[PDB]
């Protein structure tokens, strides 16, 4: 801080949103960036793009890590994505709704869709703890004959992921272009497979969160995760209840 | 022609963009049934004894 008000931030403006970030970022991209092209291949109705609505960044979650329980590895998040995202909100019975959030409103009235994220993390700590998070996605993981053991750190090192020290305290940022087994993905559960599971994403816990053995010191840190989607695309528009949502299945 | 006329058609959306007769997708076209008509198959399959013979 050498100005009045503390330095110049630097904003992230996309659609009426607009995100503050005061340091570098670290960023990823899961695989090399496309243009979509047999997608025309599967559906005769027109596509609807929605860039207004779905464009814009939108808070997710928000985890809170503990210096009592950080282990190496310890999962804050691990969940089907864009699942997880998007089923977000819920009832009391825990069944999700596309109806409230304005970015999630498509997802209501079109059967398939198909679209590209960007993962962003956000962790604000003071000065004087020093950690570590990584935090990785892996395409389809949950359908993985093996997929408990590649939680270990040490796996995701290697799939694509973006690190977040926590004595620098930045930005990251995990770019995903869409890629599955079909052209689009189910909104809701239909023809009877889950909706919108392209994949797994994780935050571990790469190097423990230490502080000070002060007593008024911190124990515990919070980390915000916002997403958006980029090349969305809807296809074959029906009724909003024309089918239903049950309460997610959960990872092991 | 009656056994393909179609009067008044209402159609809601566009046509299917092609892949050739599955040649985008796979490698080879199917257009036809005289070419599915020359992967073999069976004819008759029997069994001869002799003293059902001459």
């Amino acid at each position: 801080m050498d100005r009045p008000e503390g330095s110049e931030e630097r904003t992230v403006q996309t659609s009426n949103v607009v995100l503050g970030e005061t340091n570098i970022e670290s960023q990823d991209i899961a695989s090399k960036e496309y243009s979509p092209t047999w997608d025309r291949l599967a559906s005769s109705e027109v596509s609807d793009e929605y860039p207004m609505l779905t464009d814009r960044w939108l808070f997710w979650k928000s985890v809170k890590w503990e210096v009592n329980d950080s282990a190496f590895g310890k999962m804050l998040v691990q969940e089907k994505f864009p699942q997880s995202w998007v089923q977000m909100d819920v009832n009391v019975n825990n069944i999700p709704r596309y109806t409230n959030i304005p970015n999630f409103i498509p997802f209501n009235i079109h059967q398939y869709m198909r679209a590209d994220f960007e993962v962003k993390i956000y962790v604000n700590p003071n000065d004087f703890v020093s950690g570590w998070l990584i935090m990785a996605f892996l395409y389809q993981g949950s359908e993985m004959f093996d997929y408990k053991l590649r939680r270990n750190p040490a796996a995701l090192m290697q799939m694509p992921h973006v690190l977040v020290n926590v004595g620098a305290a930045n930005e990251a940022t995990l770019k995903i272009p869409y890629r599955y087994v079909r052209p689009f993905m189910r909104c809701k559960d239909i023809l009877r497979t889950e909706p919108l599971n392209m994949g797994v994403l994780f935050v571990e816990v790469l190097i423990p969160f230490r502080t000070s053995a002060a007593s008024s010191a911190p124990k515990s840190l919070d980390v915000s995760l916002f997403v958006k989607m980029t090349n969305a695309k809807f296809t074959g528009m029906v009724d909003g209840s024309i089918a239903l949502l049950s309460k997610p299945i959960a990872l092991p | 022609m009656e056994r393909t006329f179609t009067p008044n058609v209402m159609q809601p959306t566009p046509l299917l963009p092609t892949t050739n007769d599955g040649r985008v997708t796979f490698g080879e076209a199917f257009n036809d049934l005289k070419d599915l008509a020359r992967r073999y198959q069976l004819y008759w399959e029997g069994t001869i004894l002799e003293g059902n013979l001459r």
